[PDB]
RNA sequence: AUUAAUAGGGACGGUCGGGGGCAUCAGUAUUCAAUUGUCAGAGGUGAAAUUCUUGGAUUUAUUGAAGACUAACUACUGCGAAAGCAUUUGCCAAGGACGUUUUCAUUAAUCAAGAACGAAAGUUAGGGGAUCGAAGAUGAUCAGAUACCGUCGUAGUCUUAAGACUAGGGAUCGGGUGGUGUUUUUUUA
C-alpha cells in the first residue's frame, strides 16, 4: 500500500476526547484532537457533533502528513473509572468512515 | 502356629530400637502373623514389661509431649504466629484425656507434674 | 486486521448457539467473524474488509463482552448504535464475607426485586446482576448515574437510603 | 494383666488448603523527576458552582523510587488458633481422608480470673484539664543504655459532631422401585 499508513490512539472518556497520531513507532506528527475547544458548552462535547468537528480538522491535518490508514488504538480511561467513552469513538468511526480511512490493525488500547 | 515364636517375633522386634506401632504393622505386613489380641492371648506392652521392653512415659504421652515441644518451634521463630503458638496451646490441650485418671489408676505418678516446660527433656 | 476474542462460561455458550444464526449473520455482514470456538470455551470475532463504518470492531467488542457476562446476548447485543451503551460493572470485589456479600446482594436486589430495579427503570438501566458482575443497557447518561449508584450501593454503608436517595433524585428530575 | 462406645491418643503409608509462615515469579494502576502527536483547558458536571488552571495538565518518543494485586476465563468448587483467605516456584510449625487385631488403656470434663491476635470515616472544637502523661528533660560515661536510674508541661484525663374448602382435573415438589446406561465410586465400603 505504498507505506501511506498510520495509527490513532484515542484516549476517550466520558466527556473527553484526546487523539495521539502515530505510527508503529511514534512517528507521523499529523494533528491531535481537542476535547472541548471545537464547543464549550458542557453538554456538546458528550454529543458527537463537536467531537466530529474536531476530528474534522483532524483528518485535514492527518491528510496534510501523509497518513492514509488508520490502525486503532481505542483507549478508555480504565482503573475505578467507568473505562469506556462517550460518543467519542462512534464520532470518530464516523469521521474514519467520511474521510475513507483504511480499516486495519484496529486494536483497543483501553487500561 | 507358633504363637510363642510371634510373642518372641514382638519382643525383640520392641528391643530393635523402634515404636511399637511400626514394630506390630512390620509383623502384620511381613510376617502374616494376626495380633497380639489374637489367640496367643498377651497384650503388646504387657508382653513388653514381662520382658522388659516398656518405655518410662506411656505410648500415648511420651512423643506426644515431643509434639507438644516441637509445636512451638514456630512460635519461638515468630511470636507472630498466632496459629502455631495456640496450636502449642492445642498441643497443652493434646494433654487430652487420662493422666489425671492415671493419678487414681496408677500409671504415672502423681507428683510427675507434666508440662510443656519439661516436654523438651521428655521429648528425647 | 485484528480479532477480539475471549473466553465465556459454562452456561453462556449453551444460550449463546441458541441466538448465534442472526448473530454471525449480520457480524459476518459487518465485517466480523463471530463465532463460539467450543473446543476452546471462547468466543473471538476478527475484523475483515467488509464493513462500511470503523464502529463494528468497537460493537463487537462490546457484544462480546455482554454474551461474556451471562445475560441476555439479544437484549444486549443491540448496542451497536451510537445512543445504546451496554457495559458491566464487577461488584464482587467490594465484600469479603459471604453473609455480608449475600445481605448486600439482598439489598441490591431488593424486596421481590422491583423494589430497587425501580431507581434502575427510572434511569433506563436493563440491569441483570449474574454472579460477581451485573450488565446494565440502555443510555448512556442514565447509566453513568445508574453505575454510579450502584457503586455505592455495592459499598459497606447500607443501600436501603441510596435506594431511597435514587427515588428521590428520580422524582426530582421530573422538575 | 476382665474393661478396648477402635470412651480416646504419638503413630502408618498413599493423597490434599485461594487455610497459613517465609521463598522466588508476573505487573494490572498511581506519585515524582522524566518529558510532549511545541494541544489550556481538563475533574466534577441539580445545567451549575466547584478541584486543578496555560507550574504540560489524556498523554509522552519510560527510566528509577515505591507500594500495589489477580482481568473476560471465574468462581464459595473449596479451605479459617483466629482478628480470615483467589496465577508461578523451594522449605515448615502444623492441619489434613482412611485401614490397622497395628500406637497404649490411661493422652482428666467444663473454664472465669493467668496468657495469644482482638475488626463496619483511631474524625470535629470550648471546658475541669487535678493523679499522672509519651515526644525530650537531666544525674553514673559502661569501648556501647529515649528504658539503664530521681526531677516537667501537650495530644490526654472526660462531654461537646458528621367456607361446616362439596368434590374432581392436570401440572409441581420430595421420593422410590420395574427396566435402562453411565455417574456414584473403581477396598478406603
Amino acid at each position: 500500500n505504498s507505506q501511506v499508513f498510520g495509527v490513532a490512539r484515542i484516549y476517550a472518556s466520558f466527556n473527553d476526547t484526546f487523539v495521539h497520531v502515530t505510527d508503529l513507532s511514534g512517528k507521523e506528527t499529523i494533528a491531535r484532537v481537542t476535547g472541548g475547544m471545537k464547543v464549550k458548552a458542557d453538554r456538546d462535547e458528550s454529543s458527537p457533533y463537536a467531537a466530529m468537528l474536531a476530528a474534522q480538522d483532524v483528518a485535514a491535518k492527518c491528510k496534510e502528513v501523509g497518513i492514509t490508514a488508520v490502525h486503532v488504538k481505542i483507549r478508555a480511561t480504565g482503573g475505578t473509572r467507568t473505562k469506556t467513552p462517550g460518543p467519542g469513538g462512534q464520532a470518530a468511526l464516523r469521521a474514519l468512515a467520511r474521510s475513507g480511512l483504511r480499516i486495519g490493525r484496529i486494536e483497543d488500547v483501553t487500561p | 502356629l507358633s504363637s510363642e515364636s510371634v510373642i518372641e517375633q514382638i519382643v525383640k522386634y520392641a528391643r530393635k530400637g523402634l515404636t511399637p506401632s511400626q514394630i506390630g504393622v512390620l509383623l502384620r505386613d511381613a510376617h502374616g502373623v494376626t495380633q497380639a489380641r489374637v489367640i496367643t492371648g498377651n497384650k503388646i506392652m504387657r508382653i513388653l514389661k514381662s520382658n522388659g521392653l516398656a518405655p518410662e512415659i506411656p505410648e500415648d504421652l511420651y512423643y506426644l509431649i515431643k509434639k507438644a515441644v516441637s509445636v512451638r518451634k514456630h512460635l519461638e521463630r515468630n511470636r507472630k504466629d498466632k496459629d502455631a503458638k495456640f496450636r502449642l496451646i492445642l498441643i497443652e490441650s493434646r494433654i487430652h484425656r487420662l493422666a489425671r485418671y492415671y493419678r487414681t489408676v496408677a500409671v504415672l505418678p502423681p507428683n510427675w507434674k507434666y508440662e510443656s516446660a519439661t516436654a523438651s527433656a521428655l521429648v528425647n | 486486521e485484528s480479532s477480539f476474542m475471549t473466553l465465556f462460561p459454562k452456561y453462556r455458550e449453551s444460550y449463546l448457539k441458541t441466538i448465534w444464526n442472526d448473530v454471525t449473520r449480520a457480524l459476518d455482514k459487518h465485517n466480523i467473524a463471530c463465532v463460539l470456538d467450543l473446543v476452546e470455551g471462547s468466543m473471538t470475532v476478527k475484523t475483515t474488509r467488509k464493513t462500511y463504518d470503523p464502529a463494528i470492531i468497537l460493537k463487537a467488542r462490546d457484544l462480546i463482552k455482554l454474551l461474556a457476562r451471562s445475560v441476555p446476548f439479544p437484549q444486549a447485543v443491540k448496542i451497536l448504535q451510537d445512543d445504546m451503551a451496554c457495559d458491566v460493572i464487577k461488584i464482587g470485589n467490594f465484600v469479603t464475607n459471604k453473609e455480608r456479600f449475600v445481605k448486600r446482594r439482598q439489598r441490591l436486589v431488593g424486596p421481590n426485586g422491583n423494589t430497587l430495579k425501580a431507581l434502575e427503570l427510572l434511569t433506563k438501566c436493563y440491569i441483570l446482576v449474574q454472579g460477581n458482575t451485573v450488565s446494565a443497557m440502555g443510555p448512556f447518561k442514565g447509566l453513568k448515574e445508574v453505575r454510579r449508584v450502584v457503586e455505592d450501593c455495592m459499598k459497606n454503608i447500607h443501600p436501603i437510603y441510596h435506594i431511597k436517595e435514587l427515588m428521590i433524585k428520580r422524582e426530582l428530575a421530573k422538575r
